[PDB]
RNA sequence: GCCCUGAAAAUGGAUGGCGCUCAAGCGUGUUACCUAUACUCUACCGUCAGGGUUGAUGCCCUGACGAGUAGGCAGG
RNA sequence: AAGCUCGUAUCAGUUUUAUGAGUGUAAGAAGUCCUUGUUUGAACGUGGACAUUUGAAUGAAGAGCUUUUAGUGGGCCAUUUUUGGUAAGCAGAACUGGCGAUGCGGGAUGAACCGAACGUAGAGUUAAGGUGCCGGAAUACACGCUCAUCAGACACCACAAAAGGUGUUAG
RNA sequence: GGAAUACUGCCAGCUGGGACUGAGGACUGCGACGUAAGUCAAGGAUGCUGGCAUAAUGGUUAUAUGCCGCCCGUCUUGAAA
């Protein structure tokens, strides 16, 4: 769906001798926080040595974007399960916020690497302050000083079946 | 002989639930809570927006 | 509960809340092909046709049950305002081996009277705080005949699991919603 | 559909009525059918279901039997009740004074019961008598006894 | 089969006095039962 | 290790037969070398009784009623002293109940982002 | 990743047909919509079950069910 | 199908706990206490007594024992485990489903595919599959990719050597 | 620093439009509004009005239209094959 950021930070269950375990915190996109909970549960079954039925979650957080009108360049890096190993990509997404960078990546992820969200993993999405950093044509395209780029051929539409006069796509 | 929905008929509602007739009158669905000033922590805020 | 986290955060610490004691399911998918022992799990839940609910206390015991049939129910975490439009809407009591609805106080008084329930609403507070005679007050109650939801299950295949983009298993708090709309 | 648990338009039976075409022995049923469900007594309630038994089911009791459960302590002064026929025994030479209710009695153990002093009565009789069954004593013969 | 761990007992032993007996005992007598009976075999042929 | 008629046995192998590995019988013949054990194997709808014969070091005593009678001691036991001692009880096993609420502490214990 | 080649016989024929090219193709996301003898509610039939009742193998009240070959029982 | 019983009786294609194995067994009247009798100890007893807080969860109104006879018993397909294999197909075991006796919706059509099992109707809502036209339902919205001198809209098996290409896109 | 709004949830909040259904047949019950006598949407539809009064509604019959429907029985897994 339409991703939403969220901290998850959950720890193992506290034993004899051992209180306070350490707290571990992680920024997940899902569509909602059942889906976050349990993508975090997999990563850090993954990464560490903690299972779902030996822990617990101790909070659960949504992260807004602090300047949501203000448009951004954004350097994502991700990895993709393979038959190879894991395998680093790195692409560049300018959009004013970090959840629509992410929607439009799981997007062009299926479109070009027909990848899945299960199959999808975020290691970063960063901001870039300079532009002097972007490195991809297709956005630096778009950094020119005075754009103007006009949108030929418009074509309209109908609202009827039939149209009495022949159309334009003047615009 | 027929079964009447209380979600929709006020008079079975009120025959069921004798305290629907005060929630009404006192607008217990619409209650308004107390204000209070309470701040979160500096270490919360910045575990929030930490990265 | 939302004092207690304000001051939580405000103390640098964190608030966790008890884990949810009662759970309500549906069953999902229909009595055609099912395997063995996710059928008699769910003949044990009373899960007996497609789109009928019941109230289960959380334990260890049932948690695995659940996990049991988990490719062939919807359930969830029902708020109390989910549990009372079930009661007054859908609500029948087993009297006699018999389906009666529940259309007056003296019918729960007469049945359910020796564990102190006297009306709806003392046997709606017996399911949301699952109290000493849950089992007596929950097996009372006749399994509820839910319909279809009414504007769909929002998904265009239903026998995927909640996450991945379908409908079963635990699906949590939107059982509200989905439990809703099909009453 | 639905998954039955258990089996669909099962009967319960238990014999719900005689087989019978007898005007007296349907009248009877009648009578107790109507003790049985005004008096709240397991006598009535025993007495009705006995009356739907069939013919290998309803064996004999002789009136040495009778004699026999007359002879337990406390029990002289009950009236007997078979809920069949009431044979006549030559192997007893002592018959003691009491009422015995039977569907029937032959000759011989009338005659022997009126000889010794008591009566022969009916079902409705005794149901005049007792409506509860009060100070009754039901007998049945020997079942294994036929093959 | 001496050796075998762990041997089934077959189901007409049952009924006689030798379903309490080792299995593999009753294979051992047997097993030497025919032994004798080929010696005794030979025995005879040497006598003819 | 003394097994007697009637006795509760796990076979344990320290070749053939590998479907009776971890199945529980009852000890029903003993002899000097050999002991005879009694096992429920399923077959179609119906359970049917199977006679083995195992060498001794294949099978140990088991250990399955243990728990229950060591409970009933301790059940009589506590019985009796809320007898003696007027105070209400409980005596039936309970399953695992979910948890209560709790407050989680960042005291030293910040968060780590992984 | 998509595309082309990566082998084909032999009456005229097939993504089901028409046809479709910023698709009416392919991958994915969001909603709306269509309709099974399925699910919900109501009526009616029958069957079973539980009750009540001084034309009584009748009457009344209540609940739940209804696939079916060989075969079985029952009422016509 | 008939009887005798019992009916907090008998349980269960399920979980839990304990205890084995790498799915088995057990969880109370077919009990338990004191009292010291049997060949200082195992194993059986003399006599009394403790309940509706009689020993996990969930469900269940029928259960047990006796008699009592119509029709049928070598089938096909699929899933999961094990052992051996072939140019390649596969072959031997064990357990579990589906079908024959079975209509209905969908997959254009159909033994084993996807939904769902069936009294007679009305109304509402859906499943699977779909919504250019045939045909009920958006020539909807959105981000990308592709131009094939018989594209594709398919079975995820083979042709297939992850081979060939100065097609094109992103790593 | 002080507001607003989205999103999600809740109300025994108010209210407009459409469709199908009207089983039951003296009373009895649980309730509600009233100080009260009474009244009510509370254990299942009544009130008011019009036209027609016969082929008008309806049935039957011959057909037309849309969609569905292979020839039964037997015998063999199975059969249009
Ligand atoms: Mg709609
Ligand atoms: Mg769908
Ligand atoms: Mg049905
Ligand atoms: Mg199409
Ligand atoms: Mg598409
Ligand atoms: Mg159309
Ligand atoms: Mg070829
Ligand atoms: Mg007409
Ligand atoms: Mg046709």
């Amino acid at each position: 769906a339409h991703f939403k950021e969220y901290q998850v930070i959950g720890r193992r269950l506290p034993t004899e001798s051992v209180p306070e375990p350490k707290l571990f915190r992680m920024r997940i996109f899902a569509s909602n926080e059942v889906i976050a909970k349990s993508r975090y549960w997999y990563f850090l079954q993954k990464l560490h040595k903690v299972k779902k039925a030996s822990g617990e979650i101790v909070s659960i957080n949504q992260i807004n974007e602090a300047h949501p009108t203000k448009v951004k360049n954004f350097g994502v890096w991700v990895r993709y399960d393979s038959r190879s190993g894991t395998h680093n990509m790195y692409k560049e997404i300018r959009d004013v916020s970090r959840v629509a960078a992410v929607e439009t990546l799981y997007q062009d992820m299926a479109a070009r690497h027909r990848a899945r969200f299960r199959s999808i993993h975020i290691l970063k999405v960063a901001e870039i302050e300079k532009t002097a950093d972007v490195k991809r044509q297709y956005v630096k395209q778009f950094l020119t000083k005075d754009l103007k780029f006009p949108l030929p051929h418009r074509v309209q539409k109908s609202t009827k079946t039939f149209s009495y006069k022949r159309p334009s796509t003047f615009y | 002989v027929l079964k009447k929905n209380p979600l929709k008929n006020k008079q079975v509602l009120l025959r069921l639930n004798p305290y629907a007739k005060v929630f009404a009158a006192e607008k217990l669905g619409s209650k308004k809570a107390e204000k209070t000033g309470t701040k979160p922590a500096a270490v919360f805020t910045e575990t929030l927006k930490h990265d | 509960i939302i004092q207690a986290k304000r001051d939580a955060k405000a103390a640098g610490s964190y608030y966790v809340e008890a884990q949810h004691k009662l759970v309500f399911v549906v069953r999902i998918k229909g009595i055609n092909k099912i395997p063995p022992k996710p059928r008699k799990v769910l003949q044990l839940l009373r899960l007996t046709r497609i789109n009928s609910g019941t109230f289960v206390k959380v334990t260890k015991a049932t948690l695995e049950l659940l996990k049991l049939i988990e490719p062939y129910v919807a359930y969830g975490y029902p708020s109390y305002s989910t549990i009372r439009q079930l009661v007054y809407k859908r609500g029948f009591g087993k009297i006699n081996k018999q389906r009666v609805p529940l259309s007056d106080n003296a019918i729960i008084e007469a049945n359910l009277g020796k564990y102190g329930i006297l009306s709806i609403d003392d046997l709606i507070h017996e399911i949301i705080t699952v109290g000493p005679h849950f089992k007596q007050a929950n097996n009372f109650l006749w399994p509820f005949k839910l319909s279809n939801p009414s504007g769909g299950w929002g998904v265009p295949r239903k026998f995927k699991h909640f996450i991945q983009g379908g409908s079963f298993g635990n699906r949590e708090e939107f059982i509200n919603k989905l439990v809703k709309s099909m009453n | 559909g639905i998954d039955h648990t258990s089996k669909q338009h099962k009967r319960s039976g238990h014999r719900t009525a005689p087989k019978s075409d007898n005007v007296y022995l349907k009248l009877l049923v009648k009578l107790y059918t109507f003790l049985a469900r005004r008096t709240d007594a397991p006598f009535n309630k025993v007495v009705l279901k006995a009356l739907f038994l069939s013919k290998i089911n309803r064996p004999p009791v002789s009136v040495s039997r009778i004699a026999r459960a007359l002879k337990q302590e406390g029990a002289a002064n009950k009236t007997v009740v078979v809920v069949g026929t009431v044979t006549d025994d030559a192997r007893i030479f002592e018959f003691p004074k009491t009422t015995v209710a039977a569907l029937r009695f032959t000759a011989g153990a009338r005659a022997k019961i009126v000889k010794a002093g008591g009566e022969c009565i009916t079902l409705d009789q005794l149901a005049v008598r007792a409506p509860k069954g009060q100070n009754t004593l039901i007998l049945r013969g020997p079942r294994n006894s036929r093959e | 089969l001496d050796d075998q761990w762990l041997v089934e007992v077959d189901d007409k032993v049952k009924g006689t006095d030798n379903e309490l007996i080792d299995p593999r005992t009753l294979n051992r007598a047997e097993r030497k039962r025919l032994v004798k009976k080929n010696e005794k075999q030979q025995r005879r042929n040497m006598k003819n | 290790k003394v097994y007697k008629v009637g006795d509760i046995v796990d076979i344990k192998a320290n070749m053939p037969h590998k479907f009776y590995q971890g199945k529980t019988g009852v000890v029903y013949n003993v002899t000097k070398s050999s002991v005879g054990v009694i096992i429920n194997k399923m077959v179609g709808n119906r359970y049917l009784e199977k006679r083995l014969n195992l060498r001794v070091e294949h099978i140990k005593h088991s250990k399955c009623r243990q728990e229950f009678l060591e409970r009933v001691k301790a059940n009589a036991a506590k019985r009796a002293e809320a007898k003696a001692q007027g105070v209400a009880v409980q005596l039936k096993r309970q399953p695992a109940q979910p948890r209560e609420s709790r407050i989680v502490s960042t005291e030293g214990n910040v968060p780590q982002t992984l």
